[PDB]
């Protein structure tokens, strides 16, 4: 019946390019609010062993991982498809981003490139992170310094500048894209906003080395 | 053979913004050995004659009959109500600038799509005098060249192929194959890597995912499987 | 509205206007190509036969020069054509077939061995050349002597259009499709353009140009039983017709062809015939040899199609509720080989009929196929009345065919054709250029074409448009068939007249839109009606019998008292087409004398000893 | 100096796509051979827990999951990358490749769609998977336990279809589309590959119950 | 050669041409505004000061009238 | 327009009337046009389009180039 062209799919017109797109905002917003309470509760190895151990415990025992864990699951891949769409895997795609990128000297630009080497490094390393933690064994803080140090999970530090540096131009874009921000506050949200992120690594890098 | 023939035939028509699409249902008896140009010519010039189909030779040898029938792009003069089912359901070939009813076109397409291939032979124009003699051909090399060259241009190999349905810069086995007619004949005097140029990059060759669509749709029967998988593999092998 | 510019406007796409407008284009002049559907498809490309062209490279044609060609084809035209157009064509044939082979055409060609063949319904060994091995191969066909006839495998049509087309493409080609002509831009007998109508949109468009040709093709759907495609009415047939300043040639000459399919009326193609073609009988007899005992189904066409009627008056066809019928055996050709393999005309039989060819019998029958007449010519093909305006192809009067075309030569005068007449409209465009007045497209034509829309769309005038359609049908079929007599022709005529009255006054049975696709053919019932009663009065009025014209009161030739043209002009306004008559080739250079087939009863010509070899100015020089 | 656009690459024309697509195929070939190294290894329990140990302790020190796990690691998201720029992402691509796939009624054509779905799950299973079996803890047939009874790894239920329809549907199209064709050898070729898919996933199941 | 129709050509496309189009175009007639360069850049677009006609709604222009414009326009210009 | 002598501006042009004579003129010339436009229409003899025009101007062209008469069109420009 409208199994050919005309246009789109209803009497007159789609509308799911904005719902889709608007879905792409809230699965980034989501996602960046769960990363604040993963790197606020699990970060607590350097106030204390027990802290984090209860404070696990405070949820059904490490923060209900099994209606959680599959949480972040199934929504991060979600996102994966979402936002995969706008992903230069096309090799003309990389080819001319590539010139742009190098011949503009334009900053953010250029961080579009680093949002997606980033994505696709956490795709695999996160979700095998994200998978064996995952897997019951409800959290000590001994047993996770456990792993890291050994496992071998260690590593993280592949990660966490990745991730990182990916949700934060993730918060960046997304106040900007969405009318959030300036002219007239702009700058306040760009080194505010770079300064949300060092401060992440710096307290990510040393709940870190202190897990060890 | 008597039995009663119902149609749901597309009705849309983009010059009055009023139309809107819709399925419109229509009855025919049918006879014996009645070809669904009998039912059609006989629908539009007896009951409705604003219905638009488009019909040539009626001997299946042009392609302006193309349009989908019963869910396959299909031919529809040379197509015969025996082999259809008691209801039958005659969309316009999707891909293509639907023009009204069930006509769309094609050869638009086939034309900047050809531009795009350049298809012609490739004169080196060594003063050829049709004063003198002829060429040199074999029998089995210009016989091959007609299976190719033979081609109706139709229109339902991109129609059925889902790459082209859904990226429409994909130019089409139809585009694939002409590049090979081409290729293979001698009087078109083009490098390999001239051919690369036209097809070798992505949207035509490396473009196509193997649906076989068009194989399996293709009304006079092009080795499409075949020939496009001969030419995947000679541009592919432009590497080092 | 809507007025474009070129030097030279072919109106038509299919092999012919390809071909002219290939050479403006080789040239260098800018050229707009009108074509009802896009010109791949076109009725040259339902073509199955092959293309002649003397070449003299097959065993079968071993020794055929143009010589034998132009004999054979002012033979089967029984001396009813310009012998001037159809030198310069039979000469032109193979420089032709060289260049359109150079074109990629994947003509079939010679293989060195020994081949068993089939002449009769017997086959006969005959060897191949063993130094002319790739060069290009006929086989027998029509009313040749040599085997002349070049062709690929089966579609031959499909195969040099097709690479006329993409010389089209190379060459740049603008190309509207979907655009129907309706009214000449003329005035002062001096041709500006046409105007036409946008299969799209609806609305009229109005191409001008200094040099303007006519492509459109046969006029056979006049008839109901046709071999040819549901395009083909005849545009600028009646556009030309119209403008009464430019007239119809011999048009009563409507060629039959014997093997048109039964139930689909399909054609069916004579290089079954031409290679061991068994015409048999509803108890299967092969009948030729009774009626014409030499050739027999190689015989000419309007001959073969002739005796088989005459066969089935006697009670002989085979009963179908499609009609009583004759069968065409090619089984007697063996499986593996059909036409290399294929065949597509393996498809017709295969898809359409219930017979498979290497059983069974193809039911056949006379039914229509070529149309001779059209716009007449001249032997640079510059139309008759009017300035500017050309013609080439099936819809033209060139008369290199006279009153019955020989098989095989209409793809060789396309190609021969289009190159000729288009080399002299090139250098005539390459020449003086007009004025063009809009008092000619605006006054009238923009304003005389859209009111008879306006007419057949809003106004009373109730008579619909299918009933004049196929009782035109009926006219045709029953009163101008094979065979003609004086007294069905003239009623005939006379209920043909009363029908265009009717058909000036024409209604739609539908609601408007833009685009309507049955205006499309109410508006031109009219000129469907205005040329079929062209060819019935042509014939009428034409006593004698000639070609596939044949009278049953008069049955002799009658080359005493015609030898002619029948041309026939409008003017108005008027209700009756005026004949007007003119001398086939007074160039005679093999004069009246017997086909060597059919039943020939002639006047003998009386007048022409006087002139008969004086081909004084030779510019067939080419 | 090039660095708008006109023409590719070097002085004339660039032959990057050609080369990434025989990559794409190359790709799938040697990814289908080791998936048949380990439905050969690891299918033998069938056989005895004896010989699925022993060859999975003979090569190159147990098949120098050093050297040759990251193989298949970088090897199957290189291959993901590789696959991704067909991939229907895009709300349209998804929505019309829907239609037109509901609407031919042809087969080969709505495969794509499972070479698709299989395509995330065994992207984030199979790489789950492959990472908690990747890593030390040299093999057993006893690990498993990895599945099964008081394991939690449920999912080769769902990875085993996943991944042995895609790497059928994937045998069969690499075969055409590179002259490996038909349409003579078409059939042969379309129920041997057929057979081909159904058996490994028979034999893999069995595999599965008779780890149990 | 090459040659195009139109009912009103305009050569010039900038700010004269372009209402002499728009009204023809109002009336549905064919016209082809030909343009050295882009209609939107030419030199009616670098004007910055503003357009002189009668209001009667600015406080400074209240009472005005064409009668004064008519007036002042031939006096400054001599003739 | 500016290329155009009307003369609404005589010798000397009236101050911010230049904008209002392009839109304005527009308006009334524009409305002139559709009349003698709509109303008869004429022959193009392409013994004029083509002779000359095509003829006389192309002629300017070759004999700039491919020609002698060899002189710098800046110096000419600039002096
Ligand atoms: C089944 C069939 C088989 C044939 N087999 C042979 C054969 O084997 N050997 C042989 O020599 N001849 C054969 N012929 C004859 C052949 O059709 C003609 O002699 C020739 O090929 C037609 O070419 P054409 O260019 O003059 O016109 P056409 O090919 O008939 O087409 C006319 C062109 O003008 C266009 N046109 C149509 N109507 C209009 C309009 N109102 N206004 C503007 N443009 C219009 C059309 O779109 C078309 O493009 C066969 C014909 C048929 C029907
Ligand atoms: C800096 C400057 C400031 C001005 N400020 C004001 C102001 O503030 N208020 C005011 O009222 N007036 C002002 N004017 C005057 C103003 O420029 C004109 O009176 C008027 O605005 C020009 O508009 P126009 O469309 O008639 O012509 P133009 O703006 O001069 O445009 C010329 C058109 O003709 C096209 N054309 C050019 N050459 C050719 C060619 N060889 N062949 C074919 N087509 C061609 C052009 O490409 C263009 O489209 C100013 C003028 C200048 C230079
Ligand atoms: C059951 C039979 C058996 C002894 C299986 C274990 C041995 C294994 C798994 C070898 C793995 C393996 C397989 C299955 C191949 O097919 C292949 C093809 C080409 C090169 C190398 C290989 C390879 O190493
Ligand atoms: C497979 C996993 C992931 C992939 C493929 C991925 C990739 C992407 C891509 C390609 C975009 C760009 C959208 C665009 O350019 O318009 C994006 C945006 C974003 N990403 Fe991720 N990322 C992943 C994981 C994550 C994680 C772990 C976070 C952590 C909070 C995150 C947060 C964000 C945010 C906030 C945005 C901005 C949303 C928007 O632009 O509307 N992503 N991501
Ligand atoms: C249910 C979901 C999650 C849970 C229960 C969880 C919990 C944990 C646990 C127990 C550790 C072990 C600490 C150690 O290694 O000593 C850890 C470390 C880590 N995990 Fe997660 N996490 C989850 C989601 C995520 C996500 C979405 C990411 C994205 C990359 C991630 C990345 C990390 C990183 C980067 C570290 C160590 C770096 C640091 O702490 O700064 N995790 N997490
Ligand atoms: C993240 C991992 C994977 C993703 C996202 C994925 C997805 C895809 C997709 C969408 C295609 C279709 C390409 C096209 O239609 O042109 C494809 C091709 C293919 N896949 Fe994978 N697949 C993955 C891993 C695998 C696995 C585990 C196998 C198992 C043997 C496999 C074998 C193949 C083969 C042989 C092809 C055909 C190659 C070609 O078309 O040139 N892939 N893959
Ligand atoms: C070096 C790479 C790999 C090795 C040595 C390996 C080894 C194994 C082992 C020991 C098992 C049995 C128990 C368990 O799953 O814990 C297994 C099962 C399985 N693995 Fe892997 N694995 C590797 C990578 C992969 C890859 C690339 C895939 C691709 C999908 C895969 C998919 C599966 C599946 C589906 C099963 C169970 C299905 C069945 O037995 O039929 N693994 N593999
Ligand atoms: C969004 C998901 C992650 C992004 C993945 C996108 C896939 C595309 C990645 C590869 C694209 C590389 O883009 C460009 O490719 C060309 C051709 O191969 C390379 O070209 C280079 O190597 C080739 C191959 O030897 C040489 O012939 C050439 O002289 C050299 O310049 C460029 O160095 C690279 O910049
Ligand atoms: C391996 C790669 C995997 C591909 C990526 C993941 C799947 C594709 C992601 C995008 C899917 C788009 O989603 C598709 O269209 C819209 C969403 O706007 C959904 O919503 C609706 O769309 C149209 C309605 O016009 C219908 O075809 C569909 O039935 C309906 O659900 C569809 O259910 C879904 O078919
Ligand atoms: O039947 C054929 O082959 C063609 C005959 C003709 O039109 O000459
Ligand atoms: S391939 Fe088959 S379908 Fe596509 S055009 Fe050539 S013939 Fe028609
Ligand atoms: S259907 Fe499509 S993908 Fe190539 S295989 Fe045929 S064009
Ligand atoms: S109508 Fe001519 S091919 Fe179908």
């Amino acid at each position: 019946m409208n199994a050919s062209t005309i246009t789109l799919h209803v009497p007159q017109r789609s509308k799911i390019a904005g719902r889709m797109d608007f879905f792409q905002m809230v699965s980034g917003a989501l996602l960046i609010l769960f990363l604040w309470a993963h790197m606020m509760l699990v970060s607590s190895v350097i106030l204390s062993p027990s802290l984090m151990n209860g404070i696990a415990w405070f949820f059904e025992a490490t923060y209900m991982a099994q209606i959680g864990g599959p949480a972040v699951f199934v929504l991060m891949v979600v996102h994966f498809i979402l936002a995969a769409r706008k992903m230069p895997f096309k090799q003309d795609e990389w080819k001319t981003f590539r010139v742009h990128a190098c011949m503009l000297h334009h900053k953010d630009t250029t961080m579009w490139v680093v949002q997606v080497i980033s994505a696709i490094f956490i795709l695999v390393l996160g979700a095998v992170h994200m998978f064996v933690v995952l897997t019951d064994l409800p959290i000590t803080a001994a047993k996770s310094a456990a792993r890291l140090q050994s496992g071998w999970l260690y590593l993280y530090l592949v990660l966490l500048p990745l991730a990182e540096l990916h949700v934060g131009v993730g918060f960046y874009r997304i106040g900007v894209k969405y009318g959030f921000v300036g002219r007239n506050k702009r700058k306040w949200f760009q080194k505010t906003e770079n300064l949300m992120m060092i401060g992440f690594i710096t307290i990510g890098l040393l709940t870190l080395v202190r897990f060890m | 053979m008597n039995r009663m023939l119902t149609l749901n035939i597309f009705r849309y028509n983009p010059l009055d913004p009023d139309s809107q699409p819709r399925m419109q249902t229509f009855t025919v008896q049918e006879y014996d050995s009645m070809t669904l140009f009998i039912a059609l010519t006989q629908i539009r010039d007896e009951k409705d004659p604003t219905l638009k189909v488009d019909f040539c030779c009626r001997a299946g040898i042009c392609g302006s009959c193309a349009m989908v029938i019963n869910g396959r792009p299909g031919l529809a003069c040379h197509t015969q109500t025996k082999d259809l089912p008691a209801e039958i359901t005659l969309h316009p070939l999707p891909f293509f600038q639907l023009l009204g009813d069930l006509s769309v076109d094609t050869g638009s397409w086939f034309r900047k799509t050809g531009l795009q291939i350049e298809a012609w032979c490739h004169s080196d124009d060594k003063a050829f005098d049709p004063t003198a003699d002829e060429m040199r051909m074999d029998n089995d090399l210009a016989n091959e060249i007609f299976e190719l060259d033979r081609c109706i241009e139709c229109g339902c190999c991109v129609a059925a192929c889902g790459t082209a349905r859904m990226r429409t810069d994909f130019l089409g086995a139809v585009s694939i194959m002409r590049v090979a007619r081409f290729y293979l004949d001698p009087r078109d005097k083009r490098s390999e890597d001239d051919y690369y140029d036209v097809i070798g990059n992505d949207q035509g060759v490396f473009g196509c995912m193997g649906l076989l669509a068009c194989e399996d749709v293709c009304p006079k029967g092009i080795p499409l499987q075949d020939q496009l998988g001969i030419m995947r593999r000679m541009m592919a092998m432009h590497s080092v | 509205m809507q007025i474009y510019h070129t030097d030279v406007l072919c109106i038509g796409g299919a092999l012919a206007g390809e071909r002219v407008a290939v050479e403006a284009s080789m040239a260098g002049l800018k050229t707009i190509m009108l074509s009802l559907v896009p010109p791949r498809r076109s009725h040259s490309s339902a073509a199955q036969g092959g293309m002649q062209a003397a070449l003299g490279n097959a065993i079968m044609g071993d020794g055929d020069s143009p010589d034998v060609h132009f004999a054979d084809t002012v033979k089967g035209s029984d001396w009813g054509c310009d012998q001037e157009v159809a030198r310069i064509f039979a000469d032109t044939a193979p420089i032709v077939m060289r260049e359109v082979a150079h074109w990629g055409v994947p003509w079939n060609r010679v293989v060195p061995g020994k081949h068993t063949y089939y002449k009769g319904g017997k086959p006969f060994e005959a060897e191949e050349k063993a130094e002319k091995a790739g060069l290009i191969h006929a086989r027998a066909f029509g009313g040749t002597a040599a085997w002349r006839t070049c062709y690929t495998a089966d579609g031959t049509g499909r195969s040099v259009l097709n690479t006329l087309d993409t010389k089209c493409l190379q060459y740049g080609v603008t190309v509207h499709d979907r655009m129907q002509a309706e009214a000449l831009i003329h005035d002062g007998g001096n041709c500006l353009g046409c105007i036409a109508r946008c299969l799209r949109t609806g609305e009229l468009v109005a191409y001008l140009a200094t040099s303007t040709l006519i492509a459109t093709g046969g006029y056979g759907r006049i008839y109901k039983a046709t071999t040819n495609a549901v395009i083909c009415d005849g545009g600028g047939q009646i556009i030309a017709l119209d403008t009464g300043l430019v007239p119809m040639g011999n048009m009563e000459a409507v060629q039959f062809h014997p093997t048109g399919t039964v139930p689909t009326d399909i054609l069916v193609t004579e290089g079954c015939r031409g290679d061991g073609g068994t015409l048999l009988d509803v108890n299967q007899y092969r009948f030729m040899p009774d009626y014409e005992p030499d050739k027999a189904q190689l015989a000419s066409r309007d001959v073969v199609s002739r005796r088989m009627t005459e066969h089935m008056r006697k009670g002989l066809g085979v009963k179908s509720p499609y009609g009583d019928h004759l069968w065409l055996d090619i089984r007697h050709l063996g499986e593996k080989h059909i036409t290399t393999k294929l065949r597509e005309v393996y498809d017709i039989c295969t898809n359409f009929l219930g017979v498979n060819p290497i059983h069974q019998l193809i039911p056949v029958r006379p039914t229509h196929h070529y149309s001779m007449g059209g716009v007449r010519t001249n032997r640079d093909g510059a139309a008759y009345g009017l300035k500017g305006l050309f013609s080439a192809g099936e819809s033209a009067c060139w008369d290199m065919h006279g009153f019955n075309r020989l098989g095989g030569n209409s793809l060789a005068e396309t190609v021969v054709a289009g190159r000729y007449i288009g080399e002299r409209m090139v250098e005539f465009t390459k020449g003086a250029t007009p004025s063009f007045g809009m008092q000619y497209v605006e006054d009238a034509h923009k304003k005389v074409q859209e009111r008879i829309t306006d007419i057949v769309t809003g106004r009373k005038g109730k008579e619909n448009t299918f009933k004049i359609r196929d009782e035109m049908h009926d006219i045709m079929m029953e009163g101008v068939g094979i065979f003609r007599n004086g007294t069905d022709l003239q009623k005939a005529v006379n209920k043909l007249e009363e029908l265009y009255d009717r058909s000036q006054k024409i209604s739609l049975s539908s609601a408007c839109k833009g685009m309507n696709p049955e205006l499309s053919t109410a508006l031109r019932i009219r000129g469907m009606l205005k040329l079929a009663q062209c060819t019935a009065y042509g014939a009428l009025d034409r006593t004698e019998s000639r070609g596939a014209h044949t009278r049953e009161d008069f049955p002799e030739r009658n080359d005493k008292e015609w030898l002619n043209r029948t041309l026939s002009y409008w003017k108005e306004g008027a209700s009756m087409p005026t004949l007007e008559y003119e001398e086939a080739s007074p160039y005679y250079e093999m004069p009246p004398g017997d086909r060597g087939y059919g039943g020939g009863v002639t006047i003998a010509n009386e007048l022409p000893p006087e002139k008969f070899v004086i081909p004084e100015a030779a510019k067939e020089n080419l």
